[PDB]
């Protein structure tokens, strides 16, 4: 529902950046 | 110095032998090598056995005596029946005498087991020859002799153990069928006497070393003896009680009870069922009180590796799995056996936690057998709910990567059954493990990878709605885990595992287009990441998702302007900019998979040309430059670009097959032009620089271009649906570009991929191009055979592809062999027989298959002058070359195919399918049938090849072989009996009447 | 190697020329390291085989040495070594070292030349 | 210096000698020269528990070149049985090799090795390799060619013979090497030997390294 949209939002921010 | 012993003129210097032997075993460097060559030439001396009783009497060196018995063994097994009968009695008496001598001396019996066990093995070689026909009293006297001395009784158990092994376990290869039956029947005739002594010793329990030896012999008896000796005596109580308490006897006892669990047993006897339950109850009871309780950490015990603990735990696993696989149903109905059932399974759970790959595979086979049963057999799961729950955690915590195919397949299968049996428990264990990654309790690169592979494995077992909530929970938790961690190293590992799990859940991806699109756009972002492994992970995941979800990329999704394939193709330059060529080829292959789903022809061809835009514009540029100046092609950068264009075409062709035609048509003409230009450049470099040129980067680069062109054409033709276009458009230009170039290059400049390519061409369209097939033979046959007919090693790739080519030509276009000049047809027969003599199994198998198919091709011709001339020229060449490799001991891998070919050749004559006499005018009487002449030719051939065989052996072998030539398995038996008899002198000719 | 600094570390396969047999023989596959001694400031090649960790190259990057191409490779260097102590006492070898790529090979030879003119001092 | 006798047995062509040569010098021998009788090669490993030396008796698989056969097994402390995963017959003969081996050596650690796993067309599948279970053999998939698990038979036997399950291979500290001090007398000699080297192609140039 909205929680499938929350998955899409969160998946978009997935990144590999050195910290 | 040492080479004195090799001089047989004089009496043997024992002290000299003992230094030669001693500087071999305890020596070093050049001295021990010199002694080694001396000792080898000594024992290989055919008269060496005469000087054997000397060494056993006068030598004090145990190694000298060992080697003396080896010399004897070689005589007994090979030349025994050639000896005068008083030599046979002599040898028997001083082997028996040496054994009782060493048993009577406790010092020698303790300290020289190697020499005693070797003496026993030598005695058993004599029994195989002489017992029981010329030694009826051996067993009665062995049984009576055992009462006199414990040491003699112990050694007698070792003799009986070896006798059982040699007759029942190792007879199949090493004896004729007849001799095997005779020795089996003799052992079972007198086994009653032997068992009584066995059981007597075990009950009286004199000495542990004697008891271990009796139980070792019993383990061998259990492979063949009838079940009544185990069930109608007290022996099950002894094995399962007193012998499980002592650690000396426990190792061997457990192995015995494992083989008891395998006995052939009547399945309808309530008393026998109770006996089967009882020995299990007794065994498990002794484990619990004497070894370790159900709760013991077997993982820690096994890891510590004290004494024989690892072997014991290996044997307990084998015992429980064997027994429960066969008998667990006996324990499932009675409430009093419930605790026994679950304790035995609780031991297996503890065994399943040991860090030992090969032990885990053993327990995993059992778990598979169990959970397979709980999934189908009614009213059984509730029994095992606590076992299965523990097992879920054991499989998950020990999950391996899919790269380990077998273990991963076995693990997935079990975990899928355990998910069907309790979805809720599986989900809880996997979510809890995930929480222990997030809080850092169990956090590790290995631990998150393991969990990812496990969560990935159970895809498609849950309902779609349960899977939806599970997948979302796992992805969100893994995404949070990635955010929480620091450093490219940590975030890359978690991002890979996120991407791994998503790829394993296609049903979820198909149902949620917005998510699938996000996943793919994220893979496109990762294709710009330089961190080690990310681009490979992104490309591997991309083609994996596409293989499963292709339909969702080729249709227009309701909220989208176009099919997503079109979007992928627009940004293909930008998306693949940072990938290595191999990664770009995977990407293009993935797009080819999607484009094959488009069933509108106009639309498929439009997407295909859209996808091939970049390689097609690089191509148009490079042919213009390459046609204008042939020098520009010699540049490395141009060779790499061209090779990468052709490889892009191979990649897309691999996934599109028949649908790739329009793209192949677009490049075909200029590609075959390029193939010729590149061919010339290669030949020109071989001319200026020599053969060493073929190893230079730039020539290897040029040859890659040729190989990738041949790969592209092979790949298309292999999958082509429109064979008329293959023949009328592809083939003639292909044959003109590759065949002459191959023929006229020096051997080291010839590409074996030409032969491979031609094999496929003949396979798919051989029937339609008979003149093309002849052109292929003329071009590659004689010059390839010359490369490979000097030894068995040089041009290995050409060798293998050569015989695949002849195989397919002999199947699809035999006509091409009828058109060969006789001289060249003779070379064809030489080339098949050449294949026979290979060890390389790819060549050997094709060799025998061509021979068999050729014989059948000639059969089909009927009574025609060519079939008649073939049989008169080549029939006996094929029989005698097949017999050569059957009997030479160097081609045992091809026995089945050799046997089949020989049977086919012999059956031709015994069905009168050969119309001409096989014999020369006035070589035999005028009337004589081929049957009679085959018998004479074979008799004479085997007589010369094996002169130590009698005329009676050869005649009997051949009467059996020829009458058995419609029954392959029996034929094979006769061939195996013949292979045993050529190894010895005085083989019984009656042995060939077994069948 | 607790008092030495890593200047360069690359994965490589090392070969030795058997002049008698007239062929190249693999000597080891592993991390080839350029180690600068804290005391002498002398840079050596130390190469250990994967898994066994046995030494298959141990010599000074001498300023005399010259990296030549091999006829068969775009990602290898050949050079005479007058004193390698991998397998006992200082012995002379004709080495070849092959890398994963042409750029690994080029970065090696540039790093090998840096080390030669550290060994000049 | 702990010293152990290792017998290496199995069918001709399985890669027993190639395997030993790989451990001795690091070379991979492409050519097949059948062993005659036995070849003894001393082999040393460096571990946390100190150096371990194997006297490796590399026996002949072929019957005609068999020589002393079971004579080579006398006083062996450990063994490797070798078969070829590409050759079904080599696995079928494993019980024969084990039988001959255990008769001479009753109580020794034994590793079963499937060689040539680098080859794509694997005839002897993982699922059918079960002989080791009842005989308490350690089993390893190995490749003398790719070095896949090439160290594991020796690590396993080392752990069994020394009786330490935590034993591991270690790097020995590397001695500072000497200065060249090249002599002009041999200048011409090296010039020539280096030209032959440069103009002989490195083997296996399509391999990853
Ligand atoms: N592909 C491949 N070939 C191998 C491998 N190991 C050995 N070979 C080849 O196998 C052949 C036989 O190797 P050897 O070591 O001589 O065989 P062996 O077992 O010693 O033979 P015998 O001395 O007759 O017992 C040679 O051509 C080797 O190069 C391997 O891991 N992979
Ligand atoms: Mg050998
Ligand atoms: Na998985």
């Amino acid at each position: 529902d909205g929680y499938i949209e929350e998955l899409i939002r969160m998946f978009g921010k997935l990144s590999i950046h050195d910290d | 110095s040492m080479e004195g012993i090799l001089d047989f003129s004089n009496d043997l210097d024992i002290a000299l032998l003992d230094q030669v032997v001693s500087t071999f075993y305890q020596g070093s460097g050049v001295q021990q090598k010199q002694a080694q060559e001396i000792l080898t030439k000594f024992q290989d001396n055919p008269d060496a056995w005469q000087k054997a009783d000397q060494i056993l009497q006068f030598s004090t060196n145990p190694q000298s005596k060992f080697i003396a018995l080896s010399i004897l063994d070689k005589l007994i097994t090979r030349k025994w029946k050639l000896l005068p009968n008083d030599h046979r009695i002599g040898i028997r008496n001083f082997v028996v005498g040496m054994i009782i001598s060493m048993c009577q001396d406790d010092e020698v019996f303790k300290t020289q087991k190697n020499l005693i066990n070797k003496s026993d093995l030598t005695l058993v070689q004599i029994l195989k020859q002489e017992w029981p026909q010329n030694w009826p009293e051996f067993i009665p006297e062995l049984i009576g002799s055992s009462s006199s001395s414990v040491n003699v009784c112990e050694n007698n158990m070792i003799v009986l153990k070896l006798l059982s092994e040699e007759v029942f376990d190792f007879s199949a290869e090493q004896m004729t069928q007849a001799k095997a039956l005779h020795l089996k029947n003799s052992m079972s005739k007198e086994f009653e006497q032997i068992f009584k002594l066995c059981f007597q010793v075990l009950e009286q329990g004199s000495s542990s070393s004697l008891i271990v030896a009796t139980l070792e012999s019993l383990l061998r008896y259990l492979h063949w003896i009838p079940y009544r000796y185990i069930y109608e005596t007290n022996i099950l109580e002894l094995l399962s009680t007193k012998f499980m308490t002592s650690p000396d006897t426990r190792a061997i006892t457990l192995k015995c009870l494992t083989e008891v669990s395998n006995l052939k047993i009547p399945q309808d006897n309530d008393l026998i069922k109770r006996q089967t339950v009882l020995f299990f109850q007794n065994t498990l009871q002794q484990i619990a009180t004497s070894v370790m309780p159900v709760t013991a950490d077997l993982k820690a015990t096994y890891a510590n590796a004290n004494g024989n603990d690892q072997s014991f735990l290996q044997d307990l696993a084998m015992f429980l799995t064997t027994y429960l696989a066969r008998n667990r149903a006996l324990l499932e109905s009675d409430e009093s056996l419930r605790e026994l059932l679950l304790n035995a399974h609780q031991y297996l759970i503890q065994l399943s936690k040991i860090e030992e790959r090969e032990l885990f595979k053993t327990t995993l086979d059992y778990w598979h057998n169990l959970v397979a049963d709980l999934f189908y057999e009614p009213l059984k799961k509730h029994i095992y709910e606590e076992i299965c729950s523990q097992l879920r955690l054991v499989i998950i915590e020990n999950m391996v990567r899919p790269e380990e195919i077998q273990l991963y397949k076995s693990e997935r299968e079990v975990l899928v059954y355990l998910t069907h049996l309790n979805v809720i428990d599986t989900e809880e264990i996997m979510i809890s493990k995930l929480a222990r990654q997030i809080d850092g309790s169990e956090w590790s690169w290995h631990n998150i990878n393991t969990l990812s592979w496990a969560i990935g494995s159970i895809s498609g077992t849950m309902s779609e709605d349960t899977e939806k909530r599970f997948v979302v929970t796992v992805i969100k938790d893994l995404l949070g885990l990635c955010e929480q961690k620091r450093g490219k190293d940590n975030k890359a590992v978690v991002a890979s595992d996120i991407m791994y799990v998503v790829g394993q859940y296609p049903r979820f991806l198909k149902a949620h287009w917005n998510f699938l699109r996000t996943v793919i756009l994220k893979l496109f972002e990762f294709m710009h990441e330089t961190h080690e492994g990310v681009q490979d992970m992104a490309c591997d995941t991309f083609i994996k998702i596409v293989q499963k979800c292709k339909y969702h990329f080729v249709i227009q999704q309701p909220r989208e302007s176009e099919p997503f394939i079109q979007t992928i193709i627009r940004d293909i330059q930008k998306t693949t900019a940072d990938l290595q060529p191999q990664q770009v080829h995977t990407f293009y292959k993935a797009c080819g998979i999607i484009i094959s789903e488009e069933r509108s022809v106009a639309e498929r061809n439009r997407l295909l040309s859209d996808l091939m835009q970049l390689p097609n514009m690089a191509w148009d540029t490079i042919v213009e430059q390459s046609t204008a100046n042939p020098t520009l092609l010699l540049d490395s950068e141009t060779v790499k670009i061209i090779a990468n264009i052709i490889k892009t075409n191979v990649a897309v062709c691999t996934s599109m097959g028949a649908d790739f035609y329009p793209q192949l048509g677009h490049i075909y003409y200029n590609m075959l032009q390029l193939y010729r230009a590149v061919s010339s450049m290669i030949s020109a470099q071989v001319a200026a620089e020599g053969l060493i040129a073929t190893k230079t980067p730039k020539v290897r680069g040029l040859r890659t271009i040729k190989k990738e062109i041949l790969k592209l054409v092979e790949t298309y033709i292999s999958k082509a649906r429109n064979l008329d276009d293959v023949v009328k458009v592809l083939v003639e230009p292909l044959l003109n570009a590759v065949l002459e170039d191959y023929m006229n290059n020096v051997p080291d400049a010839r590409d074996a991929e030409v032969l491979n390519c031609m094999t496929t061409v003949v396979e798919k369209v051989g029937h339609m191009i008979p003149q093309g097939v002849i052109l292929i033979l003329q071009s590659v046959f004689e010059c390839t055979l010359d490369m490979i007919n000097k030894d068995f090693t040089e041009y290995p790739e050409h060798r293998v592809e050569f015989y695949k080519l002849l195989k397919v030509i002999n199947e699809k276009s035999f006509a091409a062999f009828l058109e060969l000049p006789p001289a060249a047809f003779k070379l064809f027969v030489d080339a098949i027989c050449w294949a026979f003599k290979h060890n390389n199994r790819d060549v050997e198998v094709n060799g025998l298959q061509i021979a068999l198919d050729l014989v059948k091709n000639i059969e089909r011709m009927g009574n025609v002058p060519f079939a008649n001339e073939f049989h008169k020229n080549y029939f006996f060449i094929f029989v005698s070359e097949t017999f050569f490799v059957l009997t030479d001991s160097d081609h045992k891998s091809g026995f089945s195919k050799q046997a089949l070919l020989l049977m086919k050749l012999i059956s031709l004559v015994y069905d009168n399918k050969i119309s001409v006499p096989l014999y020369q005018e006035a070589e035999v009487p005028q009337g004589t049938s081929n049957q009679v002449y085959l018998s004479q030719y074979l008799a004479n051939m085997l007589s010369n090849a094996f002169p130590h065989l009698t005329s009676e052996q050869i005649a009997s072998f051949l009467s059996a072989l020829t009458k058995q030539c419609k029954d392959l398995v029996v034929f094979k038996g006769t061939l195996r009996d013949f292979l045993v008899q050529i190894k010895e002198v005085g083989g019984d000719p009656t042995d060939y009447l077994f069948a | 190697e607790e008092d030495e600094e890593v200047l360069y570390k690359v994965r490589a396969k090392l070969f030795r020329f058997d002049a008698d047999a007239k062929e190249w023989k693999e000597r080891g596959t592993g991390d080839c390291k350029f180690l600068k001694n804290k005391k002498t400031n002398k840079v050596r090649i130390l190469m250990r085989r994967d898994k066994t960790l046995k030494i298959c190259a141990n010599h000074i990057i001498a300023p005399e040495y010259t990296l030549k191409p091999n006829v068969g490779s775009d990602r290898s260097w050949v050079y005479a070594c007058t004193a390698d102590i991998a397998e006992g006492e200082a012995e002379a070898f004709t080495f070849a070292i092959r890398f994963g790529s042409k750029e690994n090979a080029d970065k090696f030879k540039e790093e090998f030349e840096k080390a030669q003119e550290i060994n000049k001092k | 210096q702990v010293q152990f006798k290792l017998v290496l047995v199995g069918d001709g062509g399985t890669g027993k000698t190639t395997f030993v040569k790989r451990h001795l010098t690091g070379e991979f021998e492409k050519k097949y020269v059948a062993t005659l009788g036995v070849e003894v090669h001393p082999l040393v490993f460096h571990t946390n528990r100190g150096p371990i030396k194997f006297n490796v008796w590399d026996t002949a698989g072929q019957e005609k070149f068999g020589g002393l056969r079971d004579g080579y097994y006398i006083q062996a402390q450990c063994a490797i049985i070798m078969f070829d995963v590409t050759s079904r017959v080599t696995y079928k003969n494993v019980p024969n090799w084990h039988r001959d081996l255990v008769r001479v050596c009753e109580n020794i650690p034994i590793v079963l090795c499937g060689n040539k796993v680098d080859i794509k067309d694997r005839k002897v599948k993982a699922k059918s390799i079960v002989f080791h279970r009842k005989k308490n053999l350690q089993y390893y998939d190995i490749s003398a060619k790719s070095n896949y698990n090439f160290e594991k038979p020796f690590l396993w036997l080392a752990r069994k013979l020394i009786g330490d399950p935590n034993l591991e291979f270690v790097a020995m500290p590397a001695l500072a090497p000497p200065e060249v001090v090249m002599d002009p007398a041999l200048a011409a000699q090296y010039e020539h030997d280096l030209e032959v080297a440069q103009t002989t192609a490195l083997p296996d140039e399509d391999d990853d390294l």
